[PDB]
């Protein structure tokens, strides 16, 4: 009468993993271009 | 009729690109650098 009350479990199967981070939306908002100087100055 | 404008001959205004007229400057270009000489 071997049942699951006898058989042991070594390790669980993780099956899946996720992360609690968010979606960053600034690329579609901000008018951005990389600079090559410590200071930037735009002309109007 | 467009007057470019001068600076105030004030090193601050020059360094900042501040003019009196139609056009504001990026800054006072680049002439170069002087590094102190090393003794023999």
């Amino acid at each position: 009468s071997t049942t699951t009350n006898s058989n042991s479990i070594g390790r669980p199967n993780l099956v899946a993993l996720t992360r609690a981070t968010t979606k960053l939306i600034y690329s579609d908002i901000v008018a951005t271009q990389r600079t090559n100087q410590p200071v930037a100055a735009f002309y109007g | 009729a467009e007057i470019g404008g001068d600076h105030g001959y004030n090193a601050t205004n020059i360094a900042a690109g501040q003019t009196s007229g139609a056009v504001t400057q990026i800054g006072p270009a680049v002439m170069g650098m002087v590094r102190r000489a090393i003794p023999n």
